[PDB]
């Protein structure tokens, strides 16, 4: 849901407040992805 | 001549009491085990001007209190407003007035703000953060005349006078009818160890 | 919203001091009263604004007093060239009593 | 659902029949008994009036700044007045500022023109926001702007206040630049006074009374506050009431604005330290401002509530269990005739039996309750 | 810095008329403006005003819906009139400012007769 | 991302117009933290 | 050198020295009103 998937491209073309909000959306998404990764890894590591 | 300040230079980052808490605080402190400039005042011997560099740790050990004041200014030569500190028996004097002083000003034996408040080692840390001039102190007794001994005594804040004037240079005042050490502060995270009484007995950088 | 110019007609001498009263039905908005001198056949010129503040480039003879509901103008003297109708321009907290209003005329005659 | 504990068990279980067992139905937290408010006692009247009512404030680039201390923080008197056209506090709300009270206040005033009021805000881009004054992206304070045509503006050009049209770089928040040094652009060849692509960075503002709203003198005072860790010196016009000890209460000690019970504190505070904290960074002590004493803020007693009943097919009689609460503070149940105390908590409705039987409804801490003659 | 009006002529009652004041040396996007009328034997009264952001809303109470003000371009502002009557005869000056004014144009009279 | 990490400084000192969004941000963050805690605790309880 | 445009129009003509101000946007004169009129939203550079 952010403007772009590339952090540097968000840094450019954007004044710093909108940079904060869009990067916050991107961090929420990537942190959700990483939490899903570590949770699936915890479950798969319990299986292993 | 240089010196090895072992552990001293650790003070309470904020007035929050913590009991039996290892609170790690990132703040402008004195790095552990760092070389320190040694200065002389006896015999002649005079005091030079040293930069501030985001805080200076001033540890002067005196018998007859030769140290008598501090100077903190970007010019400190009446060019612009500069912090002026004079410690006197009657009272403590803090001014901001512009004064012209010589290269070696000796003491006989516009103002914006104002305030009035070798067995001896008076430790001090002067720093400017958020436009706040913070002063700490410690008057622990020492019995080693050669150098500061190994150990740890924390520093308690005294005055948080908001000067509002940037400080980049630093000078010390003496008395003429006695060494003093000058360190520097740089951003380093620590891990303070608080005691059951509320004093920081130990710390690691 | 209508501002009353009491008296409607004022007569004064060259060396005689001039006073006038402009009353507002409602309180003005943050001291927004103005005053303009309307010579015949020509749009009025500014003489005093915000009750007492003097514009740049006008003679140092007009001084204003009063605030809120009642205001007054005082002129030290006349050089026979100030024979014009004065309009007290009453700024209002707008959307109440219209948005601004103009009063009646007050011309000054000089007897010679 | 709240007629009696059996009704609550029926509602939570979403069934008209309740099997034998112990079901958690709610949580019993002892509600506060009263309100206590304490802070420094009527230290002095604040000069906040002189901040706005002063004859003159400085320009935008060289903006003045006043510091508020030893004050009474009478805030909502400014909010209620209608003369303040713009009062959009971003970090806080101006109607609740009297409730809280802060360490220090910076009241810095600078007159910008009209629509440029929206230029000062957390995270804004413009001429003022970039070259004269930038508010931090994380700003906690008020912005008090109002029309100031009657004094600042004058006919023929009000050139007193100025601004930096050209700057080599952006602005760090709350930084004041008064260098006013000539700036060169392009090939930067103007090492002297005047040259091509070389002009004074300060062009005078123009205010005329015959100007539109968007280009009008709009005097701005932006108050700023900092979080409360150091002792607070400015606090609002609130009525101070006597504190209570060992009694649960809503407290507002110097703006803490939390609830709890204030036991006596055996911990010794060093004189400079004001507030206290736990191992997990929650308030566990406070120095009362009027009386310099320490009183541990142990939390208001709370715990789960479990209804211990046999099946409705057996009986409608229930025995509640206030977990982890001493039986003294329970009443703040109708069957108060028999009350039992145990490590699990206040077990109301059941009578202790010296004999021992096989466990039926496991209460906890090694005791089990059953329905028996 | 000058203003000049145009569009004053004899027009029968009930017919629309267009007035226009033009700014010379400056654009009608920074300096406030107002529209005023002065009858030959009656006091001065204001009708409309608009500058910068949309400000056309402020109109005289007696003016009602038959009075509108709009700036066709940066330097010219036009005035539209409807339902002309014999009581609408006055001199039309292009004022410069809401509460405080600096200088106006010479003023174009608009007489209404049949 | 909330202006404060303590409820009381949010509930006091703010009017609901923006207190709603600040409190919502804090609720989302703390609910994510509690969800992480209970998921980790469920994995650990399966291990136990 | 850091901005991009879809197209650029170069308009060349000859005027005398005092008529340069006429080519400046938001100006009046014989040249500006009868020879070469420029938009008030002009985005570009005038060279002489
Ligand atoms: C700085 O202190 C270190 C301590 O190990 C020392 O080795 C070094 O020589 C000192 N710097 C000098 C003397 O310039
Ligand atoms: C705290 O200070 C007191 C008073 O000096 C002393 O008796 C005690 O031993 C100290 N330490 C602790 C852990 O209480
Ligand atoms: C009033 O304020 C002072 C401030 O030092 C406080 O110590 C004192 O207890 C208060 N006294 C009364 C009578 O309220
Ligand atoms: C300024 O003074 C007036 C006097 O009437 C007063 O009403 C007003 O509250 C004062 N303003 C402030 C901000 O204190
Ligand atoms: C329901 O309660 C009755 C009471 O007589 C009890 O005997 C019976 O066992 C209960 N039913 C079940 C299914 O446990
Ligand atoms: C209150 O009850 C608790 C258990 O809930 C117990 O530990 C404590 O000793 C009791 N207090 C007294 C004064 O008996
Ligand atoms: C149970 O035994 C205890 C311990 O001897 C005694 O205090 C109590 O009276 C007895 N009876 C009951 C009904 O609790």
């Amino acid at each position: 849901g952010a403007i772009s998937s590339v952090l540097n491209d968000i840094l450019s073309r954007l004044d710093p407040p909108e940079a904060e909000v869009q990067i916050d959306r991107l961090i929420t998404g990537r942190l959700q992805s990483l939490q899903t990764y570590v949770t699936q890894q915890l479950i798969r590591a319990a299986e292993i | 001549a240089y010196t090895n300040s072992f552990t001293r230079g650790v003070y309470y980052p904020d007035k929050v009491f913590r009991s039996s808490v290892l609170h790690s605080t990132q703040d402008l402190f004195l790095p552990f085990f760092s070389n320190v400039t040694w200065f002389h005042a006896i015999h002649r011997f005079d005091n030079p001007v040293l930069p501030f560099n985001d805080g200076v740790y001033f540890a002067s050990t005196e018998k007859s209190n030769i140290i008598r004041g501090w100077i903190f200014g970007t010019t400190l030569d009446s060019k612009t407003q500069s912090l002026l500190i004079v410690n006197n028996a009657t009272n403590v004097v803090i001014k901001v007035c512009e004064f012209q002083f010589c290269n070696d000003p000796f003491l006989g034996v516009n103002c914006t703000f104002e305030y009035v408040s070798f067995k001896n080692l008076r430790e001090f840390v002067f720093k400017n953060i958020d436009g706040y001039f913070k002063i700490y102190s410690k008057h622990t007794p020492i019995n080693l005349v050669r150098d500061l001994p190994q150990g740890f005594s924390a520093l308690e804040p005294l005055v948080d006078l908001p000067i509002g004037i940037n400080i980049t240079r630093f000078q010390t005042l003496l008395a003429l009818h006695a060494a003093y050490y000058v360190g520097y502060l740089q951003p380093r995270t620590f891990l303070l160890k608080y005691n059951e009484n509320g004093t920081i007995t130990d710390a690691v950088d | 919203q209508v501002l009353t110019q009491t008296p409607s007609s004022v007569s004064a001498a060259v060396g005689g001091t001039v006073t006038i009263n402009c009353q507002s039905s409602q309180s003005v908005n943050n001291n927004d009263l103005a005053w303009y001198q309307q010579k015949p056949g020509q749009p009025p010129k500014l003489l005093i604004y915000f009750v007492s503040t003097l514009p740049s480039g006008v003679s140092s003879r007009f001084k204003g007093s009063g605030s809120g509901t009642q205001f007054t103008l005082t002129i030290s003297g006349v050089q026979c060239d100030d024979a014009a109708t004065y309009y007290c321009q009453g700024g209002f907290g707008c959307n109440s009593g219209d948005c601004t209003a103009f009063g009646g005329g007050t011309e000054v005659v000089v007897k010679r | 659902c709240a007629l009696d504990p059996l009704s609550e068990t029926k509602c939570t279980l979403k069934s008209f029949t309740v099997e034998k067992g112990i079901y958690q139905t709610s949580n019993f937290r002892v509600q506060p008994t009263e309100s206590i408010v304490r802070f420094p006692n009527i230290t002095n009247l604040c000069p906040f009036g002189e901040v706005f009512n002063a004859t003159r404030f400085a320009s935008v680039y060289a903006w003045n700044r006043k510091r508020i201390s030893n004050c009474v923080a009478d805030y909502s008197v400014l909010y209620n007045s209608a003369s303040f056209s713009t009062f959009k506090c971003y970090g806080v709300s101006p109607t609740k500022l009297n409730d809280l009270c802060f360490t220090n206040v910076y009241a810095d005033s600078f007159v910008i023109r009209g629509d440029e009021v929206r230029q000062i805000a957390p995270g804004q881009t413009g001429k003022i926001a970039d070259y004269n004054y930038k508010l931090p992206d994380d700003f906690t304070g008020c912005v008090i702007a109002w029309n100031s045509n009657n004094l600042d503006s004058k006919v023929g050009g009000n050139y007193n206040y100025l601004y930096r049209l050209f700057r080599k770089s952006n602005l760090k928040p709350f930084e004041r630049d008064i260098s006013t040094e000539i700036y060169q652009a392009g090939s930067t060849p103007c090492n002297g006074v005047e040259g091509f692509n070389c002009y004074f960075p300060l062009q005078s503002y123009g205010f005329q009374p015959t100007n539109g709203v968007g280009y009008q003198p709009y005097r701005v005072v932006v108050l700023s506050f900092e979080l409360l860790h150091a002792p607070a010196t400015v606090c609002g016009p609130k009525k101070s009431t006597n504190l209570v000890k060992n009694k649960c209460v809503n407290f507002n000690f110097n703006g803490l604005t939390g609830t709890g019970v204030l036991t006596e504190s055996n911990k010794k505070f060093l004189p400079f330290q004001q507030f206290g904290r736990d191992i997990a960074d929650t308030t566990d002590a406070v120095r009362d401002p009027q009386t310099l004493e320490i009183l541990d803020i142990t939390p208001c007693s709370f715990g789960g509530v479990s209804v211990i009943t046999p099946g409705t097919n057996t009986s409608n009689q229930v025995a509640v269990l206030y977990q982890d609460v001493n039986c003294t503070e329970v009443p703040v149940y109708s069957t108060g005739s028999n009350v039992f105390q145990t490590r699990a908590g206040c077990l109301i409705g059941a009578e202790h039996v010296n004999n021992s039987y096989e466990c039926d409804i496991p209460i906890g801490a090694g005791i089990c309750a059953s329905y028996q003659t | 810095q000058s203003l000049e009006e145009s569009g004053g002529d004899l027009v029968k009652p009930g017919a629309s008329l267009t007035l226009t004041c033009t700014a010379s040396g400056f654009t009608f996007s920074r300096y406030y403006m107002s529209w005023v009328r002065q009858a030959p034997g009656k006091g001065l009264q204001w009708i409309g005003c608009i500058d910068n952001t949309i400000d056309t809303t402020y109109y005289a109470s007696w003016a009602k819906g038959r009075f509108t003000i709009s700036k066709t371009s940066s330097t010219t502002v036009t005035l539209q009139m409807t339902s002309l009557s014999a009581a609408d005869t006055a001199t039309y000056f292009c004022a410069r400012g809401m509460v405080v004014v600096d200088l106006w144009g010479p003023g174009t009279l608009v007489t209404v007769s049949s």
